[PDB]
C-alpha cells in the first residue's frame, strides 16, 4: 500500500504567523492532469472536515487563508495567517489508488504569551470516605506551554504512585491548557497523615505554587 | 443538504459480532460512494472501504478485522458489520461519502465510540468538591465534581442543567485498574455559592447512572 509520511508531528505556531505542514507519499498520486492528496481539519470531539482537494482546490467555505500545492509525492497544506480556532489535528490522504490511506496527522499549537496556573485543592468528600477511599484532587486551570510538573507531599514525604494527571485540550479562545491531578488513597492511610499537599513547578516561575489543607484544621 | 449520522452498540465482548448503521439523509445512496473509516485510541485514521451506488463493495486487504458492508435502499441507510471483534477493533467509526462530481470524503458523519472488551460494566460514584473548610476567600470560588470507577466510555457531565457553562473546564477520563475517573471544574463570583446551588449533573448510560450532585460548603 500508499504510505504517506507527514511532518512535523506536533506544529506550535504564533498567532499571525503561517503554519507550513508537509506530506510526502511513497509513490506519485499525479496522473496525467491532476493530483490526488486531500487535506482534512478535526478538532476535539469533532470528525474531521474537508479543507482542500485534488492538492491545491478550496473547499467552498473554507476561509482563504487555507491554501495547498505540491504534486508526485510531495505535497504542502499552508495557513496564512493563523487564528486560535485552527488548534487542531490536520490529516492528508490520497486517492490515487485503493486501498486509500490517510497521513499521521500534524496538530497544531498556537504558541501562546507564557501563563501560570490558578491552583485550587480539594480534600476527599464524606460520600467518598463513607466508601473506604479518599481522593485529593487538584485544579490547575489556564496555563501555558503544556508541560508542568506536580508532586504530592502527604506529611511532607514526596508520593508518586496512585496520581492520575488529565489534560484539556488547547483551548480553541484562550489558548490555554488546564489539567486535573487525582492522588487516590485508602480511608485508613489518609486518617493517619494530617497535611497534605500539591505543588506546581511550571516554566512561569522560578519558585513552585503551594496549596495544602491540614485534616484536624476546622 | 446532506447529512450522515452513525449509531451503534457503545460497548461488545470479544469474538461477538458488531453492527453499525449510517443514516443518511438530503441525498440517495444510490449516485454516490459511500465509505466507512475508523480512528484508533491514538491519531491514526484507517480506511476499511465502501459500497458504491450500484450495491458493489470493497474491503481494505489490509485489514485484519473481517467485515460487511450491506445497505437498504428503502431507508436510505447502509451498514458495517465486524465478524469476531478483538479488544483492537476499539475505536471510533465515521461513515463518509465521496462524490463523484468532488472525489474527496466530503461529507462526513459526527462518529460513533466503540469499546470491546469483556469487563463487566459499573456505574460511576460521583462526589462533589467542596473549598477548604478554611473562610477565607477570593473574588471567585471554583468548585468540583469527580466521577470516580466506572466502565465502559463515555459519560456527560453538566453543570445546572446546562445553564452553567462559562468557566467549566471538563477533562477527559483516565484509566486506572480497569475503571475510568473524571472531574470537572467550575468558576463563579464569590457572592454566587452557596447562596445559589450548584449541581453537577452526571449520566452513564451503559449502567443507566443518572446522579445529580449539589455541591455543599463544608462544616466544622
Amino acid at each position: 500500500d500508499i504510505v504517506l509520511t507527514q511532518s512535523p508531528a506536533s506544529l506550535p505556531v504564533s498567532l499571525g504567523q503561517r503554519a507550513t505542514i508537509s506530506c510526502r507519499a511513497s509513490k506519485s498520486v499525479s496522473a496525467s492532469a491532476y493530483s490526488y492528496m486531500h487535506w482534512y481539519q478535526q478538532k476535539p470531539g469533532q470528525p474531521p472536515k474537508p479543507l482542500i482537494y485534488l492538492a491545491s482546490n478550496l473547499e467552498s467555505g473554507v476561509p482563504a487563508r487555507f491554501s495547498g500545492s505540491g504534486s508526485g509525492t510531495d505535497f504542502t497544506l499552508n495557513i496564512h495567517p493563523v487564528e486560535e480556532e485552527d488548534a487542531a489535528t490536520y490529516y492528508c490522504q490520497h486517492n490515487r489508488e485503493l486501498p486509500y490511506t490517510f497521513g499521521g496527522g500534524t496538530k497544531l499549537e498556537i504558541k501562546r504569551a507564557d501563563a501560570a496556573p490558578t491552583v485550587s485543592i480539594f480534600p476527599p468528600s464524606s460520600e467518598q470516605l463513607t466508601s473506604g477511599g479518599a481522593s485529593v484532587v487538584c485544579f490547575l486551570n489556564n496555563f501555558y506551554p503544556k508541560d508542568i510538573n506536580v508532586k504530592w507531599k502527604i506529611d511532607g514525604s514526596e508520593r508518586q504512585n496512585g496520581v492520575l494527571n488529565s489534560w484539556t485540550d488547547q483551548d480553541s479562545k484562550d489558548s490555554t491548557y488546564s489539567m486535573s491531578s487525582t492522588l487516590t488513597l485508602t480511608k485508613d492511610e489518609y486518617e493517619r497523615h494530617n497535611s497534605y499537599t500539591c505543588e506546581a513547578t511550571h516554566k512561569t516561575s522560578t519558585s513552585p505554587i503551594v496549596k495544602s489543607f491540614n485534616r484536624n484544621e476546622c | 443538504e446532506v447529512q450522515l449520522q452513525e449509531s451503534g452498540p457503545g460497548l461488545a465482548k470479544p469474538s461477538q459480532t458488531l453492527s453499525l448503521t449510517c443514516s443518511v439523509t438530503g441525498s440517495s445512496i444510490t449516485s454516490d460512494y459511500w465509505n466507512w473509516i475508523r480512528k484508533f485510541p491514538g491519531n491514526k485514521l484507517e480506511y476499511m472501504g465502501y459500497i458504491s451506488y450500484s450495491g458493489s463493495t470493497y474491503y481494505n486487504p489490509s485489514l485484519k478485522s473481517q467485515i460487511s458492508i450491506t445497505r437498504d435502499t428503502s431507508k436510505n441507510h447502509y451498514y458495517l458489520q465486524l465478524n469476531s471483534v478483538t479488544t483492537e477493533d476499539t475505536a471510533t467509526y465515521y461513515c463518509a461519502r465521496q462524490g463523484l462530481r468532488n472525489w474527496y470524503f466530503d461529507v462526513w458523519g459526527t462518529g460513533t465510540t466503540v469499546t470491546v472488551s469483556s469487563a463487566k460494566t459499573t456505574a460511576p460514584s460521583v462526589y462533589p468538591l467542596a473549598p477548604v473548610c478554611g473562610g477565607t476567600t477570593g473574588s471567585s470560588v471554583t468548585l468540583g465534581c469527580l466521577v470516580k470507577g466506572y466502565f465502559p466510555e463515555p459519560v456527560t457531565l453538566t453543570w445546572n442543567s446546562g445553564s452553567l457553562s462559562s468557566g467549566v473546564h471538563t477533562f477527559p477520563a483516565l484509566l486506572q485498574s480497569g475503571l475510568y475517573t473524571l472531574s470537572s471544574s467550575v468558576t463563579v463570583t464569590s457572592n454566587t455559592w452557596p447562596s445559589q446551588t450548584i449541581t453537577c449533573n452526571v449520566a452513564h448510560p451503559a449502567s443507566s447512572t443518572k446522579v445529580d450532585k449539589k455541591i455543599e460548603p463544608r462544616v466544622p
